[PDB]
């Protein structure tokens, strides 16, 4: 729900830079390995960082 | 076991593409019951002419 | 359902929404407007698909139309999505639309400066 | 003297805040009296948790 709201998106679509590229078009698995996968999704906005 | 299929609704302009990717990804890194740590990503896809275009 | 690419000009694609939303359709296409919208207001309206909606649980807080004789103060911006629904929602209210000032209008999404002229409807 | 107060209605989506800002600019730039140029955007600004979000 929070990636797929329309505040985050226009803003990160909006924005040009390497950040707002790969959250967007590139894969959110960026994370460390809690035992069952290599990566978890992350995702950052307004300073927060938030985990799956 | 069962087979599992992943609908593209690429006929609908509303369509959630983003969640089926990650449907892809969390049944490779779920049922390979392998006991160690699985990379879904390091996975093919072949793909057919009319659903790549 | 309007179809795809199914007018050549902005200026037509309002009179057919207009159109439709007289006749008891209602849109609501707020959560995807990315897909819907096309690049300017000179290319062929609309992008894709835009279905209707089975209800119109919509009233905006803010006061609309800004008033009588206009839909928002000169000069205001507003999300393109949100201009739809408040005009959707105008004329629900009775109210009947003269023209839509786009003339010098440069973008389109994802705010834009679109107003409307009303009156009242018999 | 008298004090003033300056109204923003940021709740109105149609409302001008330049034009409060300019407002703000101009009473400080003209009730100075003291026979000086003035920059008037030499200012603070304290604001409330409400105002600010």
């Amino acid at each position: 729900k929070l990636v797929k709201h329309p505040k985050i998106r226009d803003a990160y679509l909006a924005q040009q830079t390497p950040l707002a590229w790969q959250q967007i078009t590139g894969s959110l698995r960026t994370g460390g390995t809690d035992g069952v996968q290599a990566h978890m999704n992350t995702f950052y906005y307004g300073g927060v960082k938030f985990v799956q | 076991v069962e087979k599992k299929t992943v609908y593209f609704d690429l006929d609908n302009p509303n369509a959630d593409i983003d969640a089926s990717i990650e449907e892809l990804r969390m049944h490779m890194e779920d049922e390979a019951k392998t006991g160690t740590v699985i990379n879904g990503e390091e996975i093919h896809v072949v793909v057919d002419r009319v659903f790549f275009s | 359902m309007i179809k795809a690419k199914t007018y050549p000009d902005f200026k037509e694609f309002v009179k057919g929404f207009i159109a439709n939303v007289k006749a008891g359709k209602r849109y609501d296409f707020r959560t995807y407007q990315e897909a819907i919208l096309p690049l300017t207001y000179s290319s062929y309206w609309p992008e894709a698909d835009i279905a209707e909606v089975e209800k119109f649980d919509y009233k905006p807080d803010y006061k609309v139309p800004f008033s009588d004789d206009l839909l928002y103060s000169i000069g205001a911006q507003m999300r393109t999505s949100d201009f739809f629904m408040d005009l959707q929602y105008a004329i629900i209210n009775g109210k009947d639309v003269d023209t839509v000032y786009c003339e010098w209008l440069a973008r389109v999404k994802p705010f834009s400066m679109l107003n409307a002229k009303l009156k009242d409807a018999i």
